[PDB]
RNA sequence: UAAGGCCAAUUAGUGAAUGCCCAUUAUUCCUUUGGUAAGGGCGGAAACGGAGAAAGUGUAGCCCUUCCGAUGUAGAUGUGGCCUGGAGGUUAGGACGAAGCUUAUGGCGUGAGCCUAAGAUGGACCGGCCUCUAGUGCAGAUCUUGGUUGGCGUA
RNA sequence: UGCAAGGCCGGAAAGAAAAGAAUUAGAGGCACCAAGUGGGCCUUCUUCGGUAAGCGGAGCAGGCGAUGCGGAAUGAACCGC
RNA sequence: UGAAAUGAGCGGAGUAUUUGAGCUGGCACGGGCACGCACUCUUCUCCGUGAUGCUCCAUGUUGGCGAUGGAAAUGGGGUGCCCCCACCCGUCUUGAAACACGGACCAAGGAGUCAAACAGACGCGCAAGGGAGGAGAUAUGGCCAGUACUUCUCUCGUACUGAAAGGGAGAUGCAAAAUGCAUCUGUGGUGUGCACACGUCAAAUCCGUUUGAUUUGCCCAACACC
């Protein structure tokens, strides 16, 4: 019977671990999150201010390229070239409908402007990257595709003291910040829904009137009808 | 759908459970997979994986490799541990090449006869793997062996013999038959003995 | 009755891929050089192997010794 | 020298006490209370065993074998004949007093005796009611 | 065992795995090893080089047991003494005396290291093998 | 008795698998085969024709072989064999065998009313 | 297609197989314990007759 | 006063992202099956709602939880996958009715098939399980042999 | 005491910064045994012969053959899947 | 339908906490600050139930029908009908529903077999050795054409190479002999390389240990160069 009882004094220790570790756990999320949100205001309020001052003396303000771009597939599997399908596995587009962020950069471009036809991609906001983690986001883990339902299996997925909640994950992904490749390599990639409304024309580029492209900062109109 | 192109080939071909008919053998499976299941040892995983594999994956080690092995090991070790016990997931054949050995541990799944003589006359020791598994149950302080593939005459047949750069031998029963045309020059040509890469 | 093309061949020498070449070190034979360098090269060679021989003697009698 | 896991191993597939039926493994061993084919409910290749049974009377039996004359088949099993005001508990106890593992399900086996020697007296005394009538033979 | 042939797999698929565009006919190819040189020229060369021509003097009639002689090597000579002389031979002293002929050897060749030093008879000796077992200190006795 | 109570038995499908064509020859058994024709509109699976059985028709797993009544179907041929379900008779009811006789029937049903084990066909 | 066996030499090209059109050429061995056990009975009358000759 | 041809909308200069309909596609839920699958439990806690609890390739899967794939001619391979005649073992049945035969006789199984019921059928043999063995599974070959049949009460 | 080659003893190592400064449903290599196939055809963009062809011959890729399902009233190969 | 309800939602405790908006006191931003970086209105806050439960199944409210019958109900089977869907099977062929061949119905029969040589994969015995065959001997004189026993031979292998006469394979040290000499517990060397041993690093942990990476030693199997 002696092993029973060191076996149940041992599970008594483990119990009250796991609740002070969520405990910590909960204030170190708390403390992330007005931070960001408090960042997030700041930036925008100094951006406005920059634009009013050059207008004020009838000057120009260049607004800062993008970083990040969010990329959907659009067409189904059947009758694609070879050069065309290397890109879309490199991508992780391997069905229709399934989404991804990127690095808005010279190869990565490079690489989207090879596939035009097949992908629709634009600048996401920051309600489109919450929306896309909280509802739509799985992890790898062991192998599986795993729901996120709490910041105990992001930590223990990441192992890293800058990832440690979904804010952490949010704020990586938006800013385009020193851990993007961890955090967005870390994870499923988004399967989606159909856009509810419809579309307009796979076959033709979003300028001609069709869906295909660029379509820049109205991605986001796009997005939240399928998320 | 989804665009999975050729996922089938990266599948492997690995064996789960063993073709023997031997109850023996049963029984070492089922304790080796539960020590290789409930304890850390990479010992005893590599003892478990070994033990499910075909006879011919499995060749038979010689008492004077052994030996060898041993003394090569044992010239660098403190003098004030003792030596480690032999492991080897096979057969333990004599040598007759060999007269004078040590006196050594050395755990087999089989013994030849003589080769049970030699170890007990040198003053060793014979053992099962129920006896290894109660002396050191993790696998500390061993010498695990694997015996010797290449030299079988299966393996010196394998391929053309016909192709430049080939030294394989060709499956005849009459030795004397194939020595002409294409392997002599003063017949048409020859197998050119050598090729680069 | 005799017809030619090479339409599907692409795609057969890609399923299993083509292979890249095997690196530089191996495979590294000397065989059909030029042959006074590999004399001068094979009598260096000989003498590092006695100078091996040597040192492992050296170094048993020393972990003998402590 | 031949233990009960070489033993088991030898008769898993193929023996006199394994009725397989329409696909259902089932045993007609004596020495088992379950009648599932099982290595922990085979008493007959068991080292120690114990097992539960009816008497006349409504009586609980316990058959037990303790493993020192595992090599006498007439002296091998040993009987514990007990009134029939025996309680479940205490029939477990005793079956536990040989093999813990098999406390729970010796338990389940005594009520379930009990249980059938009410109802075959139920059962015979409206029977025996029933049987005014007639009969051409007997016996 | 009829049960675990291929036919009983095959029952119901009615070409028995050998298609429907070229069938299972007789004899497609000729019959044994014919084509050897023409149509199977590429499979015979690659595979059996040497197989074609010429070579060599005549024998007509040959007797094999006047050409008997096999041959057994140094560091083998403990499979032909007894255990117990084996241990008691000692250079210097008294040894073991094996007879080749009568244990089915005619030569003693000399690869590697001898174990237990004796006195060998036989009918035919390499030079290595003399000068080893001499210096190892047994010898070597000539027989018929 | 009764039996332990499960889930609701589903049975996604209860129709047959037939041969194809098999009603307008008489010689034809109705017990399935595949098609093996090249132009086999079975084989090729058109709209409107007979289905083929496949592994995503199985039955859930929980009520696999088990009756209406609630059990499961054991086979008996004489009185010694009801002693087999005494103890799991929640689960198993007995099947008799069709070759046993009148006289042995008797017994058995007597028996199985005793000991509370059902029979299917008692 | 052939791969890599050795070249057959099995010299079966007589009519040896008895069938229909051929009395065949081939001789079995079914009778060896029958005259095995002949042989020895033989031998022991042989030697009752001759005693006690050997 | 298009139900035509070019252009453009979404309930209309009111004041704010999607008029409507239809897939073996997408998202999601339930069940099956297979993995280069991923975790956990299996010294009967004690007492006395129910039962069970096997160290395990494969089953009526040892038991739970989780994730991903599933079409296919020629062709390869697997299957405690199905069926037939005979042999070695083991366990049963039968004149209170064996084999064979009949069916708006249901039940079980994805299926090959298995099992029960009734015969107002029959009259003497035969079922399950583990091994062994083969002259071992039919819709078609201008297939073989026997028997029927529309044309036809016609020419 | 230079050069060439093979080795031994030491040092350094943003393990590859910043400048748009990669990505991966990214485990590398090595064998053995064996089947079917060796009549193709259609389309896109290049084209050679031919007055032209639902004609003959080629280059690159995708298809049908081996495949249904949803559309173009109907159609092996078009559109979607 | 509460047989472990994890809840901002079920419970206990108080009335405050801290989110924004207005308005407040070094560096940044532009040629002053629209209010970036650091130190009055507006909302509810803190605390709690481990599994001595490994698995499965058993728990509300109100009516209708069913009180032992030629009952009620659910499922299965049969036949007709309605709306929708739907080209004739096997075969050769790039292409068959084809104006391409075979095709009236039923029963029983009907097609990868046996032998011999070689090879690979898998099971079993023994191992530098393995194994006969033919035959004999005695239990043995339907059982008994089986089973039990056997020498000394034969065969495959432990050694290859040359057309042939023929010849015939260890290591280290000294040394240079066209048969040198001495020792014999031993990988011929180098690179890559399981497990084990010796230390280090990172991550988690009633926290004593795991999970990975890595230095050094010896490196088994194996591959590459000598
Ligand atoms: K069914
Ligand atoms: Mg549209
Ligand atoms: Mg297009
Ligand atoms: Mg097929
Ligand atoms: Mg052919
Ligand atoms: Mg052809
Ligand atoms: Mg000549
Ligand atoms: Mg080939
Ligand atoms: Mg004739
Ligand atoms: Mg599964
Ligand atoms: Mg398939
Ligand atoms: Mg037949
Ligand atoms: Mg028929
Ligand atoms: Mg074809
Ligand atoms: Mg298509
Ligand atoms: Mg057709
Ligand atoms: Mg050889
Ligand atoms: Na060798
Ligand atoms: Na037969």
């Amino acid at each position: 019977a002696a092993f029973k009882q060191q076996q149940t004094e041992s599970f008594k220790k483990a119990v009250v671990a796991r609740k002070a570790a969520k405990a910590a756990l909960k204030k170190t999320a708390y403390l992330r999150a007005r931070k960001y949100s408090r960042e997030y205001r700041g930036a925008e309020k100094k951006l406005v201010t920059l634009r009013r001052q050059a207008a004020s003396h009838g000057n120009y303000y260049l607004e800062a390229k993008p970083k990040v771009a969010v990329v959907t597939r659009i067409r189904g599997i059947a009758k694609v070239n070879p050069k065309q399908r290397k890109i879309l596995q490199l991508l992780r587009l391997r069905q229709i409908f399934n989404t991804v962020f990127v690095k808005m950069n010279k190869p990565m471009e490079n690489m989207l402007r090879a596939v035009e036809p097949y992908i629709a991609y634009g600048y996401p906001s920051l309600a489109t990257v919450r929306a896309m983690v909280y509802k739509r986001g799985y992890l790898k883990i062991n192998g599986q595709r795993v729901k996120i339902t709490d910041n105990q299996m992001i930590k223990d997925k990441y192992n890293n003291v800058d990832i440690v909640c979904a804010e952490d994950m949010v704020n990586q992904i938006y800013t385009c910040g020193k851990h993007f490749r961890t955090v967005t390599h870390g994870m499923w990639p988004f399967k989606l829904a159909p856009p509810a409304g419809g579309m307009r024309q796979k076959r033709r580029h979003f300028v001609e009137g069709g869906d295909y492209g660029n379509r820049d900062t109205l991605i986001n109109r796009f997005l939240a009808r399928m998320i | 759908g989804v665009d999975l192109t050729g996922i089938s080939k990266k599948s492997r071909v690995i064996r789960h459970h063993t073709y023997s008919t031997n109850p023996y053998i049963k029984l070492l499976i089922k304790l080796y997979k539960f020590l290789a299941k409930r304890t850390s040892s990479g010992f005893n995983k590599v003892v478990y994986q070994r033990l499910i594999k075909s006879r011919s994956n499995r060749a038979p080690i010689s008492l004077s490799r052994i030996a060898v092995v041993m003394k090569r090991k044992a010239v660098f070790t403190a003098k004030s541990k003792a030596a480690p016990i032999a492991v080897v997931v096979g057969d333990v054949l004599d040598d007759v090449r060999m007269a004078r050995i040590p006196a050594m541990r050395v755990c087999a799944l089989r013994f030849s006869k003589s080769a049970r003589q030699s170890i007990v006359a040198a003053g060793g020791e014979c053992l099962t793997f129920d006896q290894l598994a109660m002396i050191a149950p993790t696998g500390k302080n061993t010498y695990l062996l694997r015996g010797r593939k290449s030299g079988r005459e299966s393996v010196r047949h394998f391929g053309a013999s016909g192709v430049p750069g080939s030294h394989s031998k060709p499956y005849a029963t009459n030795r004397g038959k194939e020595t002409k045309r294409g392997r002599r020059t003063g017949r048409s040509y020859k197998r050119k003995a050598f090729r680069h890469v | 009755s005799k017809n030619h093309t090479n339409h599907n061949q692409s795609s057969k020498n890609h399923r299993n891929g083509i292979k890249g070449p095997v690196p530089l070190h191996l495979h590294n034979s000397k065989r059909g050089s030029w042959l006074p360098a590999l004399v001068n090269a094979r009598r260096v060679r000989k003498h590092n192997q006695k100078a091996a021989l040597k040192k492992r003697r050296e170094r048993i009698a020393a972990f003998a010794a402590k | 020298s031949h233990s009960v896991d070489l033993q088991w191993v030898l008769v898993r597939q193929n023996s006199r006490f394994l009725q397989k039926r329409g696909g259902i493994r089932m045993s007609n061993d004596p020495f088992n209370n379950n009648g599932n084919w099982t290595k922990r409910h085979c008493g007959f290749l068991n080292e120690k065993a114990a097992v539960v049974k009816p008497a006349k009377g409504g009586a609980i039996c316990v058959t037990v074998k303790d493993g020192s004359s595992n090599n006498k088949p007439r002296q091998t099993y040993k009987k514990t004949v007990h009134a029939a005001g025996v309680r479940a508990s205490d029939v477990s106890r005793a079956v536990a007093a040989v093999r813990p593992d098999l406390a729970d399900v010796s338990f389940r086996r005594a009520r379930r005796m009990a249980c059938i020697a009410s109802r075959t007296a139920k059962v015979a005394a409206a029977r025996k009611a029933r049987s005014e009538k007639i009969k051409f033979s007997r016996k | 065992p009829t049960r675990f042939k291929k036919c009983r797999h095959q029952r119901g698929s009615t070409f028995c795995g050998y298609g429907r565009v070229g069938k299972h006919r007789k004899h497609e190819s000729g019959r044994g090893n014919a084509g050897g040189m023409h149509h199977h020229r590429i499979n015979f060369d690659k595979y059996h080089p040497g197989y074609f021509g010429k070579l060599g003097m005549d024998h007509y009639h040959r007797k094999k047991n006047p050409m008997w002689k096999p041959t057994i090597n140094l560091n083998n000579l403990s499979r032909l003494i007894a255990a117990e002389e084996a241990a008691k031979a000692a250079k210097g002293g008294t040894l073991p005396v094996v007879d080749l002929q009568s244990s089915g050897y005619a030569k003693l060749l000399g690869n590697g290291h001898i174990q237990v030093p004796c006195i060998v008879k036989a009918r035919y000796v390499s030079k290595l093998a003399d000068k080893k077992i001499r210096k190892a200190g047994g010898a070597v006795v000539l027989q018929a | 008795v009764k039996p332990t109570v499960s889930k609701a038995i589903v049975k996604k499908r209860t129709k047959r698998f037939t041969r194809h064509r098999y009603e307008l020859f008489p010689q034809l058994s109705s017990s399935w085969r595949k098609p093996r024709g090249e132009d086999s509109p079975v084989r090729r699976r058109y709209k409107g024709q007979k289905a083929m059985p496949n592994k995503g028709y199985g039955s859930d797993r929980a009520t696999k072989y088990i009756t209406p009544s609630g059990f499961r179907n054991f086979p008996i041929n004489n009185v010694e064999d009801l002693y087999m379900l005494v103890m799991q008779n929640r689960k198993y009811a007995g099947v008799i065998s069709h070759t046993v006789g009148a006289r042995k029937r008797k017994a058995i049903v007597r028996k199985a009313m005793e000991l509370d084990v059902r029979l299917a066909n008692g | 297609p052939k791969g890599n066996n050795a070249i057959p030499h099995v010299h079966q090209k007589k009519h040896w197989n008895p069938c229909s059109s051929q009395k065949g050429n081939v001789k079995v061995f079914l009778n060896q314990p029958a005259q095995k056990h002949r042989r020895r009975r033989l031998r022991l009358l042989k030697a009752k007759k001759v005693f006690p000759r050997p």
